[PDB]
């Protein structure tokens, strides 16, 4: 068959929820074609009003913008997993690259010190 | 038989009973009831059997007139579905100590009806074959675990 | 582009054309306003047909949700004349 | 507007969709778009074509090279 | 696109959508004409058990089997057109599509270079603002107030009005402007 | 906008959860949020992780390149999941025998070119001659030091 | 301009098609002009030497 | 062929090309004359030849780029030169596979005494 990816999903014609479904999946579907029905005729209203002039007011995506700006410190609680895979994620790669920049410079210093790296045409440093 | 129904298909719809539970009993109204008589008792999923004594055309023409054009065409083009149900290997053990007899079950998973390996693993469960304490058998019985029962 | 603009009565001629050379069609019963169902007899699978018949005729694609509505040689006329957005 | 041919010139037969159309009702069905799609195997676009006629096209004019450089 | 989609695709309707795909997944497989109305009429030839089935369980059932051979034997690029999604000219002319808005804001020696247009542009606003108060009291008397309400606008009852909800239907830009 | 229609905190109470589906203009049985992790999505409510190439492409949208409708509920990943950046439509073949079937072909070939860099299919020939002591004059080199002498003979 | 026609052949003009005539037989000149002049795209040199017919003594011969 | 044979036949009598020539040139001849170079190195130094091209049948080489500078525009007639520093290039390669020949009859001749 074909296998489900979360990067390559099922297609609702081959998935098996659409071909075992329910009176009540069905009054769902009808109900969210009433309320996509009265979203879009309060939009098209809004859209061919010519007492409009300015712009339409996206509640929703003022919605999304409020909520991936200014909510997310708001709704912070402290559990441990997100305070150990933070603390990982904001500390662990600056001890990582200081070991990579120390272990490469204390060799480059140590090299220069003794004498066995030669600048030969090294003017502008 | 419920039990091991319930412990051998865990969440699939081959774990409920038949008759379900007590908490699902008392709120059963009859639009509940009428919605599954106009859903699943449906004329092409519906036989009509009659073994002797009877005519097949007078059948045929007494099904033409009672039984003919019961519902053949769903609600809301919801057709039901029948899925493949896990088989989850389990135990379950209801533990009643001042109870006299014990009653102990253990079950494969076998291919079921439309494979047709039926027969074989029928002549492997009749191979082993069955008991209870009243056959008058005894020792000189054929199937070895009941003989060595 | 170099490609002519397309006049009513020219898609319309281009409309009969392909469907007067259809197997199941009678040429002196098909009019421009009849419907396929029920004044000429047709299945559910000759109606899509149709819309293939289209689809590799006049170079677009018209989707399913228009193409199971429409069922009769006028409005696939004014479908195809209101995609292509001709002036008559 | 525009003259369109008429559809009386299409026939079946002297296409590769005869072929196809007999073959088939041999196997016992018929074809519904095979007198529409023989605009492609009949009248002037009938014959196919061969690797000479499109690689070594112009070739017999090709063939005037000259040893006539004394 | 300029019907509306239901809230549920019934079964004749994804049989069919299965046929559209099945035959334009073929002739994407099946390059010549030949092949392409050979393998057409054996498409035909299993059409022909779908014909009559009656539980509708087993035509869901086959349903999905017909879907599974569809996805197992689909071209892994399909038949796109110019003028379809995913294609070759998928809304390319998009520079030509600015819309009718627009045309307020231009400059008066624009506005006196086309002087007939924009007073029919005038004339047509003219219409919009005197259909519109009756436009907009149309749609609250025929909303129907139970609990489904589908997606297609009604028509113009009344005689010598406009249909309801037009002008972002009529001021479209053309998809082959030039 | 004010508090109530804006976002905030994550519903305990099936009543806040109907009032929050309410708010998003979503179905109340639909409407499942974010689990409470603490990573400061709240209410936000979870929609499938399918990007917009996945919708209907020939039905009308209200905003016609995100494919979406106004006031249906945006996406968290939306700016992730936009017809500009990463599909996850549906490819013609599946995932793990797509990376099975890459992966082999790059390993593999790696390791054909370690096999054709282990035997370096030489012609039978030389190296190629270079005269007067291997061109250490025009190579570089001090012209008062002698050059070591390498002599190129005939045959 | 073309009168473009419907399910026929297009009127083709005779500059397209001695345009497109004498450059393919312009080519095709090319090509036998210059396999003619030389033959050196199959020849190259007269031929490669292989070592298996080569003599030993003015190979140099290897000792006892 | 050679590459068939040293993959997966024996690499002890068949040569490896960077170790050419393994066997010092003492053995086998009586003498050998070195190529006398025909073109010097004043010659070639104001002739401004690629440290690739400086072989030792330049000599050709510089005829060639003197016969197309004294013969342009007229390139066409300017192959025999061409020919003929190819066919000292095609002399300097039967040198290389002499050399390539003798080198693996040199090492017949080891195993052979071994
Ligand atoms: C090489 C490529 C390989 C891979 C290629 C692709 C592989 C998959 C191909 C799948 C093709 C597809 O199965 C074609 C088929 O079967 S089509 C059948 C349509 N036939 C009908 O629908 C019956 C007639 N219909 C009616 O009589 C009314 O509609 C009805 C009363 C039922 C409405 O009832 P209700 O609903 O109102």
């Amino acid at each position: 068959k074909y296998k489900p990816a979360p990067l390559a999903t099922l297609p609702s014609t081959l998935d098996p929820a659409e071909y075992d479904v329910s009176p009540e999946t069905r009054r769902a579907q009808v109900e969210r074609l009433s309320i996509r029905a009265r979203l879009k005729r309060e939009y098209l209203l809004q859209y061919n009003d010519p007492k409009r002039v300015s712009h339409i007011e996206d509640p929703a995506l003022i919605r999304w913008t409020y909520a991936r700006s200014a909510n997310i410190y708001p709704n912070f609680r402290p559990t441990p997993k997100n305070s150990l895979l933070g603390a990982v994620a904001g500390f662990g790669p600056l001890i990582f690259w200081y070991y990579v920049f120390k272990t490469d410079r204390d060799r480059k210093e140590r090299l220069i010190q003794e004498g066995k790296l030669d600048r030969k045409f090294n003017i502008s440093y | 038989f419920d039990y091991l129904h319930a412990t051998a298909f865990q969440g699939t719809p081959l774990a409920q009973a038949v008759e379900g539970p007590s908490e699902n009993v008392r709120r059963l109204s009859r639009t509940d009831l009428t919605d599954y008589l106009n859903r699943h008792y449906k004329a092409p999923r519906m036989v009509l059997a009659a073994a002797g004594g009877v005519e097949h055309q007078q059948l045929l023409d007494l099904a033409q007139k009672h039984l003919s054009s019961v519902s053949r065409v769903y609600e809301e083009d919801a057709v039901p579905g029948l899925t493949p149900c896990r088989f989850t290997g389990s135990e379950i053990r209801h533990r009643d100590d001042a109870l006299p007899l014990a009653h102990v079950a253990i079950a494969v998973e076998g291919p079921g009806w439309a494979n047709p390996d039926n027969v074989t693993l029928q002549v492997a469960n009749a191979i082993i074959g069955h008991y209870d304490c009243t056959y008058g058998g005894g020792v000189h019985l054929s199937s070895p675990l009941a003989s060595v029962a | 582009s170099d490609a002519p603009p397309l006049t009513l009565d020219g898609i319309k001629d281009r409309v009969l054309y392909v469907l007067k050379l259809y197997d199941k069609i009678d040429p002196e019963k098909l009019s421009v306003n009849s419907h396929f169902m029920k004044d000429l007899g047709l299945d559910s699978l000759d109606q899509v047909e149709i819309i293939m018949a289209m689809e590799d005729e006049f170079g677009f694609e018209i989707p399913d949700i228009d193409a199971e509505k429409l069922m009769c040689p006028q409005e696939i006329v004014d479908y195809i004349a209101d995609k292509k957005d001709v002036y008559e | 507007k525009m003259e369109l041919p008429d559809y009386r010139q299409w026939k079946i037969e002297g296409t590769p969709l005869e072929t196809v159309q007999k073959k088939l009702a041999a196997r016992g069905l018929r074809d519904p778009w095979a007198r529409n799609e023989a605009w492609r195997y009949m009248g002037g676009f009938a014959g196919n074509i061969t690797f000479p006629s499109v690689i070594l096209k112009g070739f017999k004019w090709g063939f005037a090279a000259f040893v006539v450089a004394l | 696109a300029f019907c509306a989609p239901p809230a549920y695709l019934t079964h004749q309707q994804k049989v069919l959508r299965l046929y559209k795909r099945a035959l334009r997944h073929l002739e994407s497989w099946c390059i010549h004409r030949d092949k392409y109305r050979y393998f057409a009429c054996l498409m035909r030839a299993r059409f022909e058990e779908h014909k009559n089935e009656k539980d509708m369980m087993r035509a869901t059932q086959l349903l999905r089997e017909a879907e599974e051979e569809f996805w197992q034997n689909q071209h892994p690029q399909p038949y796109i057109f110019p003028d379809s999604p995913g294609g070759t000219s998928f809304e390319r002319y998009e520079c030509y599509k600015v819309p009718e808005w627009c045309l307020d804001y231009w400059h008066p020696s624009e506005k006196a270079m086309y002087p007939d247009y924009f007073s029919k542009r005038e004339q047509w606003k003219k219409l919009r603002m005197e259909s519109w108060d009756r436009e907009v009291k149309q749609l609250q008397e025929e909303t129907s107030p139970d609990g489904i309400m589908t997606e297609a606008l009604p028509p113009a009852r009344r005689e010598g009005d406009l249909p309801p909800l037009w002008w972002h239907i009529v001021t479209r830009p053309r998809e082959r402007p030039t | 906008m004010t508090k109530d229609m804006l976002p905030g905190s994550y519903p305990r109470t099936p009543e806040e959860r109907a009032a929050a589906a309410k708010k998003y203009n979503m179905r109340v049985e639909d409407y499942e949020p974010y689990p409470d992790d603490g990573m400061g999505y709240g209410d936000y409510p979870m929609l499938p992780n399918r990007s917009q190439h996945e919708r209907d492409p020939w039905y009308q949208w209200d905003h016609s390149e995100l494919r979406m409708n106004w006031g249906e509920p945006i996406h968290w990943d939306l700016d992730m999941y936009i017809r500009n950046r990463v599909d996850t439509s549906p490819t013609p073949v599946s995932w793990d025998v797509m990376c099975k079937h890459l992966f082999g072909f790059v390993a593999f070939m790696v390791f054909m070119f370690w096999v054709g860099h282990v035997f370096p299919s030489y012609q039978p020939v030389g190296p190629k001659q270079y005269p007067y002591n291997n061109l250490y004059l025009e190579r570089g080199g001090d012209p008062t030091k002698e050059p070591e002498p390498v002599v190129h003979y005939d045959i | 301009h073309i009168q473009p026609r419907y399910r026929e052949f297009p009127q083709l003009t005779r500059s397209q098609v001695i345009q497109g005539e004498f450059l393919s037989s312009l080519m095709w000149f090319w090509i036998l002009w210059r396999f003619w002049h030389d033959s050196d795209a199959v020849l190259g040199h007269f031929s490669y030497p292989d070592p298996s017919q080569w003599t030993d003594e003015e190979l140099g011969i290897p000792p006892d | 062929a050679h590459l068939t044979r040293r993959y997966l036949w024996d690499a002890s009598v068949e040569p490896d090309p960077e170790k050419i020539p393994s066997f010092p040139p003492d053995l086998g001849f009586p003498e050998r004359k070195e190529r006398v170079m025909v073109a010097t190195q004043q010659e070639m130094m104001d002739a401004q030849l690629t440290l690739q091209q400086r072989d030792y049948c330049a000599h050709y080489l510089i005829r060639l780029l003197k016969c197309k500078r004294d013969s342009f525009p007229n390139f066409l007639a300017c192959k025999h030169e061409q020919h003929d520093w190819d066919y000292c290039e095609h002399l300097d390669y039967v040198k290389r596979m002499k050399e390539f020949e003798r080198e693996r009859r040199l090492l017949q001749r080891k195993k052979r005494r071994a």
